[PDB]
């Protein structure tokens, strides 16, 4: 199902798309893990430290 | 002049930074490999690097 | 809007071996527009002088035997593409290297043109052992952009189905070693500019602060369309 | 809130007290900011006094973690509701739905030693859009009104400064209604007497002329907490249990 | 022993670096320094093994 | 900038009396009581004592022999 | 070392457009693509609001009695907007809304040289009819993100603490990606053609950019011209 997802949408099937560097521009050879992810920040901050 | 951060005592401040030894010692050091030496490098930031 | 100026630049020097040149102030991401740059440039868009081709005369193979030689042609081969030239006024030519004897055959013994010239004659291409040692090579020089692999040319006229011509890498590259780094700099009140500190090296066919001006026309020449 | 959860994010708004729910349905009325006034449908609205409910928002407060909270409001004007949806949204909370934190596009590739095991590399896009920030509101308790010594004034009489500083201390010596307290200034002031042991003989005299109290209460009012910048937004004060104070 | 023995990103910098392989472009040519090796990757007319 | 100081260890390799000595020196410097002889890049008195050991030009045979040269300078 | 050239700039639509350069040589645009790249995402004059001294506001944390919205949310709804600027890099403005609706960007007192790129961008939400928000927006002009927070260290005393402040991201450009392919004329075997497709949020013309940008480049050659 999840494939069928990369295909039913414009995405690759892999999900990983070789990209092309800000400081360089060339292909990361063998194409990278590349997505969403649902992030969490900690309520660690460094004005408590 | 520290009192307004007057730019010109922060080279002076650069003059006893240059080559001014500096000591880092962390607090879960328990063993001798938790201490150093080093020479500084003016950070704009909060974290020791 | 306020914009900045580059300046105060250390010429730091070594006779030929490298320069270091350190620029400030730069910003957010100045070290990077500016490092890389040079970096692509001064490999596959710089002019140069270097050895396309060597037909020795016999022997057009380079794991063979050639009687009166401590090297093999193999290693002759190398010392080719590194010899330093540069010309003037001509875009291709060849030369003659006419030697015999035991000695090391340097990169005198050629035959110098009005244009060809060896800025290191003491470039030693092969070693030439004991008694006859009768070797007679024809070397072709080229003017070029950049770097030519033999890998990618294959040459369509004696290397297609013939031999008669070896095939090297003819390095037309001015140059030995880029470098860049990304080192924070410092304005009094101000944050963390940056300083853009290049170790640059060339081989002899041009010097360090030459080179710099020269490819800076060559910047000007590609923003030509706007600045 | 998370694109991909599990559908227990309405679960968390509706099993949780942090968004401000319905107990009627109906057509919202008056909906500002702090308050909600909801017109209810006569399915379920009551034969006693009608029916028109309302729903109070923290705006801008405290916490434990002296953390922001505030319950923003979901519903605009002239849009009904249903007995059990939500009004307002707690602190990281999409539409009630548990919204945390922000998912972006993440990857994992080797980069400059900027990731080295614990180490992440993220785009200055986060703080450049500021998505991903807090409020720190935070309560500092005053003292005044009678310490054995003497009764005990706010601010009243403040000396060991200019003017300058009563910018933004008004006719009651507190500060203002939002103001941009910095480094060492004094939030209130607050006033405390002396003593007998310390007043010298060329001071006893003197003393005894120039008024009743002349160097005898001093300026040891509540200051800003050394090291901080911040906005002062809400003043809660408690006057004297059966006197009044004086008009702040 | 030098305490400090590359952990694991330092590691597998070098470790796509020094490696060895089938099928590469360029695999074959000859070059009288490595220092025209460099310029030879860091444009990319060749592959790293 | 200084990379090691296992050329202090090929002249002076005590590896903790060095830090008593040339600090000694470098507080000279600091008190006008005297003066450096090498000259300094930047480098504060601390890397200025290490240079001079390292050469071997002013090491403890030396400093001793300055001692005794001052108090033929005090005295008369 | 033929010169560089553009094409008419193909404008798919308002926000976004592409260039296209066909007098490439080998390397140059693609390492002077993302040379340009980094300048186009950073010596870029952009505006932004900076001061914004409202009627019933003392500070952030309220919300203005007849409103929908959070001044703090208002705020960043105002950095939400882009607005062009001709003649002076800075000017106040007023906001002057009332009645139930959501509050477009067109009811603002309109100076001839403040230039809304989309006047339908709703700031804020009026829930009443007897509340008439004002609001002085002090807008001006600089390049590259400078938030508000490096700028209160000066502060000039701000004492008028109704004036509340917000971080002045000068930034246009967006997203930039470089098309390379080679570029096919009659006589070369291949130059490059670089199709820059550029995204904007709309407030600087992208040619105007291009050759001030360049421009900001002819300045980061100056040193490198000077030896």
């Amino acid at each position: 199902e999840i494939k069928e997802l990369l295909k039913l949408g414009d995405l690759p099937t892999s999900g990983q798309i070789r990209l092309y560097d800000g400081r360089t521009g060339e292909q990361f050879e063998r194409p990278v893990t590349v997505g969403y992810m649902y992030m969490l920040k900690l309520n660690h901050l460094v004005d408590d430290k | 002049m520290v009192e307004r951060e007057e730019a010109v005592v922060w080279d002076i401040l650069d003059e006893v930074i240059r080559e001014h030894p500096v000591l880092l010692n962390r607090a879960p050091t328990l063993h001798r490999l938790g201490i150093q030496a080093f020479e500084p490098v003016l950070i704009e930031g909060k974290a020791i690097q | 809007t306020e914009f900045l100026k580059p300046r105060l630049v250390d010429i730091e020097q070594v006779s030929s071996t490298h320069a270091k040149v350190t620029l400030e102030p730069l910003e957010r991401g100045f070290g990077h527009t500016l490092g890389n740059a040079l970096r692509r440039i001064l490999l596959s868009s710089m002019p140069g002088c270097a050895v396309t081709e060597v037909e020795i005369d016999g022997v057009l193979h380079e794991y063979s035997t050639k009687e009166g030689v401590q090297e093999d042609i193999l290693e002759i081969l190398l010392n080719l593409k590194g010899l330093a030239v540069r010309v003037q006024g001509k875009d291709e030519v060849i030369l003659t290297l006419n030697k015999s004897g035991i000695g090391p055959v340097t990169a005198a013994d050629i035959t110098h043109d009005g244009d060809v010239e060896i800025v290191k004659p003491q470039h030693v291409i092969c070693h030439l052992t004991d008694e006859n040692a009768s070797i007679s090579m024809r070397i072709k020089v080229q003017r070029g952009r950049g770097y030519v692999p033999a890998s990618t040319r294959i040459h369509s006229e004696e290397d297609e189905r013939p031999i008669g011509r070896l095939l090297v890498d003819a390095c037309y590259s001015p140059v030995e070693r880029i470098a860049y780094n990304v080192e924070a700099a410092r304005v009094e009140q101000r944050t963390d500019l940056d300083k853009l500190v290049i170790e640059m090296e060339t081989n002899g066919t041009i010097d360090p602060e030459e080179a710099i001006r020269r490819a800076a026309t060559i910047l000007a020449e590609q923003l030509e369309a706007f600045v | 809130k998370p694109l991909v959860g599990t559908g227990m994010e309405r679960a968390v708004a509706v099993d949780s007290g942090v968004t401000a729910v319905a107990k009627r349905g109906g057509v919202v009325q008056y909906v500002d900011a702090s308050r909600i006034v909801i017109k209810v449908n006569e399915d379920e609205m009551y034969p006693g006094e009608a029916g028109i409910d309302i729903y109070n928002l923290t705006k801008y407060t405290r916490s434990n973690q002296n953390t922001c909270i505030n319950q923003m409001p979901c519903v605009s004007l002239g849009e009904p509701v249903e007995r059990g949806d939500v009004l307002a949204d707690g602190p990281s909370t999409d539409l009630g739905e548990l919204a945390l934190g922000q998912n972006m596009r993440v990857a994992f590739m080797p980069w400059n030693g900027y990731n080295f095991e614990d180490s992440i590399l993220v785009s200055e896009r986060v703080v450049q859009e500021d998505r991903f920030t807090t409020i720190h509101i935070q309560e500092l308790a005053c003292v005044s009104r009678d310490t054995k010594l003497g009764p005990e004034e706010i601010t009243a009489d403040i000396p060991n400064v200019g003017e300058a500083a009563l910018s933004k201390l008004d006719e009651s010596g507190i500060v203002y209604i939002g103001a941009e307290v910095t480094g060492g200034d004094i939030l209130v002031g607050k006033v405390t007497p002396k003593g007998e042991t310390q007043l010298t003989p060329e001071e006893k005299l003197l003393r005894a002329i120039f008024g009743e109290k002349a160097s005898d209460v001093k300026d040891s009012s509540l200051r800003v907490p050394n090291g901080v910048s911040g906005t002062v937004i809400d003043v809660q004060v408690f006057t004297r249990d059966g006197v009044e104070k004086d008009k702040r | 022993e030098p305490i400090i023995v590359p952990s694991q990103d330092v590691v597998l910098g070098l470790y796509y670096m020094t490696r060895d392989c089938v099928n590469a472009k360029g695999e074959g040519m000859v070059l009288t320094g490595p220092k025209e090796a460099e310029r030879l990757y860091r444009s990319g007319l060749a592959s790293l093994h | 900038a200084r990379v090691t100081v296992q050329d202090a260890v090929e002249k002076i390799g005590n590896r903790f009396d060095l830090v008593l000595v040339a600090a000694r020196r470098a507080r000279q410097m600091q008190v006008g009581g005297k003066d450096p002889l090498v000259p300094e890049e930047n480098d504060k008195t601390t890397v200025i004592a290490l240079r001079e050991i390292e050469e071997g030009l002013i090491n403890n045979q030396i400093l001793d022999v300055r001692e005794r040269q001052e108090q033929q300078e005090q005295e008369a």
